[PDB]
């Protein structure tokens, strides 16, 4: 007696929840004035 | 680095572009201990980055 295996649906997440390491402060993006290259998007580890 | 005129470089603000050219023989960058000619014999690769 066979049977159809449990479906799978994968995909990408909802607004795309994660490809994007948002809120990760070592790997944080940065928006710095190019000739000043300091940072402009300091991001904590509290936030979501 | 070891060039002489960068090594102890200070640098002042501005955009700079670092460039050098890396050897990837096994013979060159991998001192043996009888000198049995490793690029006969086997080596290196990557430089995956």
């Amino acid at each position: 007696q066979a049977a159809p295996n449990r479906p799978n649906y994968i995909g990408f997440r909802d607004n795309f929840i994660g490809l994007m390491y948002y809120n990760s402060t070592g790997n944080m993006g940065v928006l710095a004035g190019q000739a000043s290259q300091l940072n402009a998007v300091v991001d904590l580890q509290d936030r979501n | 680095q070891k060039f002489f005129a960068i090594k102890n470089l200070l640098l002042l603000p501005g955009s700079y572009t670092y460039e050098w050219n890396f050897r990837k023989d096994v013979n060159m960058i991998l001192q043996s201990s009888l000198g049995n000619d490793l690029r006969v014999d086997g080596a290196s690769v990557r430089f995956d980055s």
